[PDB]
């Protein structure tokens, strides 16, 4: 019964953390390509590895959310 | 028969009518800008060589 | 709205939507590529514009010599995902059975196998932390496109039922314009992140 | 590594050497300068320039 | 009119024209101090909202024989030319404060170079 | 009974995270085009790219909330 | 029973996310028009586009709150 | 029972979101009028429409809390 | 029974929102009068209309928490 | 029985909001002190009326918390 | 009964608010010493009276937590 | 029987903390490589050790959540 | 019993507040000794007294959590 | 009974606070070594004593979580 709510807070807090982290990274790379627009690939690759990190910990959280759901 | 099908299809048609009054003027001008730009690139190239 | 499967192995309606989106993408491709014209007009300029758009994206991510190969995978991928997102909006019919012909991308298995096909291709052309990051980016790409289409599909359907059961034209109109916006943005981020991982594994 | 200092007046150059730490103070506050510093401009207040030693009092100053 | 010299000062007093600043009896080899006080008064008098623009008039040393006369626009700095390597700084308070303190010094250096 | 507010906290934390991330990105884009108007097409392009990336992982929380309401 | 609490926290977290995101983007556009006042129409049009794209997910949170209230 | 707790948590989250968002907007517009004080009416009209948005989504949050209290 | 806890979370979240909003407004006006000292009356009038403007909805949240305590 | 929890969270949320608001206003008023010394009386008078503003709602909260504990 | 967790959540929210406020004000005293290290007495005395201001309401909250624990 | 809820709030709060921390670190390091490019490798190594710290505390949080759900 | 939940919550919110406050004070002293390194000992010593000042009250919350676990 | 989620909320809030504070510290140390690279060892040593100083209290929160789980 409570495993549904457990999976739900897990995916909700993972979504909140990934949203704030991705928002910070892409925000400052907007102002990075606005200050110096010729640095777009060297900003972009580091942006995507940061997106990979800040999603990949909530991604293993949301992978664990289904085994929270089952129990 | 269900009622949602003709209802949302009718409003999709009237949404395309509103987007037709709103939107045929931008994208046809973008396509005309691309067509005139590439015609001038080609036309200019042909003219200069001659 | 249950999973209607005529065969036990695989969903029948998803196969119908995959076949209809493949045929409509193939016929718009051959209608845009009818004949050779050095002065572009009509729809051939549109196909060349999408072609140079994909090329521009490739040029943003990688060197043109390395990524020149991927251009014809990328253009059919962006057009395929584009039409696959926009098919769910006009009709979305309900039959006396479970469900028939919603959209392909709303099915989770379709989008997850398309994402793992993308990553299988970029492994084919190309230490535990790296492989869990690989499985992480596969499933977050598939879940990205699946969720951002499936939520809009359910909302549009809900709006359709609220209108038919008992004045509510403009909320679903604003949502449906926002949903074709979500469809084209999801197609573009899908093919762009595809080319990003392709550039990350090639060079 | 060292950085190259050259204090310049309209009347002519005053000081020119290679100094490790430059500790000028701006209109906002102090600045401690090492080689490899970010490109920045800051107006100096009417005070000494601490070069680590020889201290140079500037007027006007930028 | 802002004169530098007694000859121009007596010229514009013979012809009855208004002369605000005057500076008289410079050395043969002038340093930055005397022209610093009158250039500070000139640029601050532009900053008061009085002049709204001003021009310089002097003899450009081309050669030992020529000495051409130049009209040069001092303020506003509209004809400012770009250098070779355009680099970006990190403006430490902000760029507007450092311009507020730095552009009068650029105008004073223009006056002293002239 | 409990799955309803499970789905509700899931979609609520998703909306919160997407709102903060979208706010950070869009605010920095418009201050960047306020710095210079010559790059507003590329900044709007990377704006919509960023909005998709921060609105992506909360909507998987939304559809998982519908799954939670299903069970 | 729990459906009204579900509905309320869903619309409340949607209001919190939309409020923070709209506050960020509107605050940066008014400091942008304070920085360069001849850029006001472009800045406020991109600001209203930002209002729509930060209030995308809270608005769907509101109608899913009505779903949660109905159950 | 739960309806009054629902109505109050909706009003509370709407008040917190409106407070943070309107605080950001009003704070940046008074520092913007501190920079250039000749732009008072433009800054005041833009802060009023921005505050109108940031308040008006918790306004419908509050009236939804009223219909939650009724149930 | 739950009406007292309802009024409590309502007044508390309204207090937290009003605290952050008034902190932002008074903080930016105190750096604003720290920058240009002769702009103090205009900055104070805009600051007080901003403080009333951001505590508008928390005080009506308080006077609705009273009838939440009643009902 | 839950009136003690009600009063306690009211006091806690008021303390958290007052702490953030006073932290913001005191922090950049000492920034204003550190930039220029001569405006210490006007910065401190605006500081303490800001303390009054960000603490007033909190004070109301703790009085109403005693009313809630009496209920 | 549950007055023990009432008292504890009062202690916790007071600690969170005092931590954020004290962190902001002492951090920007460090930033002001870094800008200008010759006004350390006036910066530290305004720091400590700001610390008194931010700490005051959580200390009032924690002595009421003592009166809450008993009940 | 609440170990599933235990492990799920642990994974969720660890994911939120890791998301905000990684977002701050990656965003400031792409601003660091944006203002000057020539020591991107110097910035990336300290970025990755910071990511290692701010995730290595939630990694042991996730392992402790596994032994929570085991009990 | 529930006093364990009380003590843990006090410990957790004390750790969260101390973490954010200590992060602010240490991060701004990194920037402070990064801009002017010749000042480093005096601002790091007042950073340490600020550290003790920001974590004074969470240690009090830890002691009160021992009291609550005893109850 | 509820000691397992007591242990888990302790670990979760400690991880969230450590994540935010550690992200602030590491982000400011990489922008510090970005704007002037010659002070990398000094800034890393004070960054490491700062992160040890931050995560001192969540680690004792984790061992208090151990003795909560044993309860």
């Amino acid at each position: 019964s409570l495993g549904v709510l457990a999976a739900a807070i897990a995916v909700g807090l993972g979504a909140l953390g990934a949203g704030i982290g991705n928002g910070l990274i892409v925000s400052r790379t907007i102002e990075g390509i606005a200050r110096q627009p010729e640095l777009r690939p060297v900003l972009q690759t580091t942006m995507f590895i940061g997106v990979a990190l800040v999603e990949a910990l909530p991604i293993i959280g949301v992978v664990f959310s289904f085994i929270y759901l089952g129990r | 028969s269900g009622g949602t099908i003709i209802y949302q299809l009718l409003m999709f048609i009237i949404l395309l009518a509103l987007l037709r009054k709103f939107a045929w003027q931008p994208l046809m001008n973008i396509m005309k800008q691309r067509e005139e730009h590439i015609a001038n690139e080609i036309d200019q190239a042909e003219k200069r060589r001659q | 709205p249950l999973v209607e499967f005529l065969g036990l192995t695989f969903n029948l309606s998803d196969m119908l939507m995959i076949t209809i989106t493949c045929l409509i993408v193939f016929i718009i491709a051959v209608a845009a590529t009818r004949s050779l014209q050095l002065r572009p007009t009509g729809m051939q300029n549109f196909m060349e514009w999408v072609f140079d758009f994909v090329r521009g994206i490739i040029n943003s991510t990688m060197d043109w010599q390395t990524g020149g190969r991927f251009l014809t995978l990328g253009v059919t991928l962006i057009m395929y995902v584009f039409v696959a997102n926009m098919l769910g909006l006009p009709f979305s019919v309900h039959v006396n059975g479970e469900l028939w012909w919603k959209s392909p991308t709303a099915d989770a298995t379709v989008t997850l196998t398309l994402a793992v096909m993308v990553v299988a291709l970029t492994h084919y052309y190309g230490f535990p932390l790296k492989i869990i990051e690989e499985f992480a980016n596969t499933l977050t790409l598939g879940l990205r496109l699946f969720g951002n289409i499936y939520a809009g599909e359910i909302l549009l359907g809900l709006l359709a039922s609220l209108g038919t059961h008992y004045g509510a034209a403009i909320p679903m109109m604003v949502w449906q314009a926002f949903s074709i916006f979500v469809g084209t943005i999801q197609a573009f981020i899908f093919t762009m992140l595809t080319m990003v991982y392709m550039a990350h594994k090639v060079s | 590594k060292t950085i190259h200092v050259s204090v310049v007046t309209p009347d002519g150059p005053v000081y020119e050497d290679d100094v490790e730490m430059v500790s000028v103070k701006a209109k906002s506050g102090e600045l401690g300068i090492l080689p490899g510093h970010i490109p920045l401009v800051a107006p100096l207040e009417i005070s000494a320039a601490r070069l680590k030693t020889q201290y140079i009092a500037v007027s006007g100053g930028f | 009119i802002i004169v530098i010299g007694r000859v121009g000062l007596s010229f514009f007093r013979k012809r009855n024209m208004p002369v605000i600043l005057d500076i008289t009896r410079l050395p043969d080899q002038p340093s930055f101090a005397d022209i610093k006080e009158i250039a500070r008064k000139t640029v601050g008098l532009f900053a008061d909202g009085t002049f709204d623009e001003l021009y310089m008039y002097y003899n450009h040393y081309v050669s030992a024989i020529q000495q051409e006369v130049t009209e040069r626009k001092l303020l506003p700095l509209t004809d400012l030319a770009e250098n070779k390597q355009r680099t970006v700084y990190e403006f430490e308070p902000s760029q507007e404060e450092i311009l507020d303190v730095l552009l009068p010094q650029y105008a004073e250096s223009l006056i002293y170079g002239a």
